[PDB]
């Protein structure tokens, strides 16, 4: 048989169900077989020797373990190469890496950063599954602090846009919840427990 | 054989129960099937939302709602006091069999195993379980069910009580205002020793 | 149709079992019901503490207590070894139908489904589930239940074995000594494939 | 009385279902029983591993596999399409009663209860549960189960459908490459509403 392309490319989603048609090897009875698999482990792909359609097996794929798979295949000699990229699904919750969060605000200052909150997500870097969406659980009902997501480091930057009175002894201590920008996958949804991370605000007594 | 079933039927055309007190009419369909199995009754219960105020419950992170069924000494459903406003009946095809019932007493919780007005045996009047709400994005949020059998009678005419309370307290709301379609709870099956015929 | 049920009866007057090995007399009430459902048996089992030693268990963090029932070639309970010291009988209202039993074997667990002394099939002899203890503060505390069917027979006359092990391991006991009143578990329902009549 | 059962038998001699499409032949035993209980059908299902490819699944952190049963308008299993390749039949001792089956339509999910191709009632076609796997260290390992009823028909001969999807996702595989012996699941019992005979 003669293959129609030396390099085939397909994609399948992370946590794909069993017998999900990944892609199709084209050549032109034709009997196929898998010559080799990198990283060869675990056996997550199945080649139907009669039709040449590559499916997923009962071994659920895992992207954070293996980025992409390289198959060397034969048809009945010539060997063809196939690259299968696993598409990420938001199946890992972010965990706040920084623990002791005690911001130091300066009295009567506007448009100044209050603090930084480091975050970790095992999801694909740069995708919506990886960026962190911050919501103010409590302590910012008065509209003083604003939080943004530095996508470069996936960090929650807390800044201030309102002048504060130190002598007022305003209890600016607050607490936040962390969640990825894209909705969580069905695997961990209903397992998501939004435990709030607090942060303390310290006010400089400007003289 | 059909005499051994006591159910509301399968998907009654119109809403037949009022769970939320705020509702001025029936706000959902309560599908309940009680089957005699030797010395026990197999109860099979779930709810299908109808009214918008009921279906909107899918958008709240913490919800709870209760269905109370009260039966007189002969087992007939007290519609005026209960949450199910359509009397139970036997099986005819996939519907209720229109006609009188005389053996309803056999389906009710036994007044011995589940006694009225006794604190010492109180703990024996509670069953617990869990169902699932399937989301529009194909999740499965667990709903905690607490069932109480005849352990308290509010009125004199009440002779058997079955209070089923669904609740959840989750992280993310199952649905959003636009994606919310209906509140259908996965079937819940429980067992209770039945009263003597 | 009372012949299709084999139970200890609704709450007996006195303690009817010896679960904890430390107790010298009947220490609690074991309520067990078995109902034939076609080719299966539905078991419906729970406990009601009586002795102070048994009731005090709720004040402990790490408990595990087992009720063991054994049956001969005729399905009759071997009281001398089984924890449940009172035999099982058919239904008669809320009590045992005092009389001879012939089809007890029909309720017993199938040896073909659940073999004796065969390592290769060991995993077929285990069932698992959860029951709930209702706390005095109106909260449900989980309690694991592990059921072993047959597998191991101690002696020659043992032909069927049902071991029901209740357990719980937490960091905070469900109750305290001043609030612990009685150890009562919500009914646990399980199923098994039954021996031929 | 044996007509109220339709099951695969107890521990069939050879594998009776090809659960993995990658397997060249039958790879696991699907022990399934359906019992009529008035208006409901109780299904009782579990899986026994035979082939090495299926037995090795115990060693992987994430696994999912589905057993699909398609039944035609007269309740007979379409073997050429389903995972389980042996037609069901009634109970006869611990075997299948070789003979013609006409009442199988009563064991099938009701079309009015679990519709085909109706989005508004889609959520009604979902049931959930938890099986357990007995690790070699005598510890229970949960396995989530999703049971879909009807909801789609592959080809024109499919009148009823039951899809049982087992799956687990955890950080440590229940076994290791040396300890794995076989993959046997603890029984799962679920209920559903049945169609008219």
């Amino acid at each position: 048989p003669v293959f129609t392309q030396d390099v085939f490319v397909g994609s399948v989603e992370e946590l794909s169900a069993a017998h999900t048609l990944v892609m199709k090897i084209n050549a032109t009875k034709i009997s196929y077989r898998i010559v080799s698999l990198e990283p060869a482990y675990p056996p997550v792909f199945y080649l139907n020797k009669d039709t040449g359609e590559i499916y997923t097996t009962s071994v659920t794929l895992d992207r954070e373990e293996h980025s992409s798979y390289t198959l060397t295949v034969e048809a009945r000699v010539k060997q063809a190469q196939v690259q299968i990229r696993i598409l990420d699904v938001n199946d890992n919750i972010p965990v706040v890496e920084n623990k002791v969060l005690e911001g130091m605000v300066e009295e009567n200052q506007v448009n100044v950063e209050v603090t930084r909150i480091k975050v970790f997500d095992a999801d694909e870097i740069g995708s919506d599954n990886w960026l962190a969406n911050f919501t103010f659980a409590s302590g910012n009902e008065g509209g003083y602090f604003h939080i943004e997501t530095d996508a470069q480091t996936n960090e929650g930057i807390v800044t201030l846009i309102k002048e504060v009175d130190y002598e007022e002894m305003k209890n600016l201590d607050f607490s936040v919840i962390v969640a990825n920008k894209a909705a969580f996958h069905k695997s961990i949804r209903s397992k998501y427990k939004p435990t709030p991370i607090p942060i303390k605000v310290k006010v400089k007594n400007v003289k | 054989d059909n005499i051994n079933t006591l159910w509301t039927g399968v998907n009654p055309t119109e809403a037949n129960c009022q769970i939320m007190n705020s509702s001025e009419s029936n706000d959902c369909k309560l599908i309940l099937t009680l089957v005699k199995t030797g010395a026990l009754v197999t109860a099979f219960v779930y709810v299908i939302g109808v009214s918008n105020n009921f279906n909107m419950l899918t958008t709240h992170r913490n919800i709870n709602f209760t269905a109370e069924l009260f039966f007189d000494s002969t087992g007939n459903l007290l519609t005026r006091l209960s949450s199910l406003k359509t009397p139970l009946n036997h099986k005819s095809g996939q519907n209720m069999a229109t006609g009188a019932i005389t053996n309803a007493k056999g389906f009710m919780p036994s007044t011995t195993a589940y006694p009225f007005n006794d604190n010492s045996r109180e703990k024996e009047n509670y069953i617990y379980g869990t169902c699932y709400y399937t989301a529009s994005d194909r999740t499965a949020f667990p709903i905690d069910i607490s069932v109480m059998l005849n352990r308290r009678a509010i009125n004199d005419e009440t002779s058997y009580c079955i209070r089923i309370t669904w609740s959840w307290n989750t992280g993310d709301a199952p649905e959003v205002q636009t994606s919310a379609t209906t509140l259908v709870t996965s079937p819940f099956t429980f067992y209770y020793i039945r009263e003597d015929d």
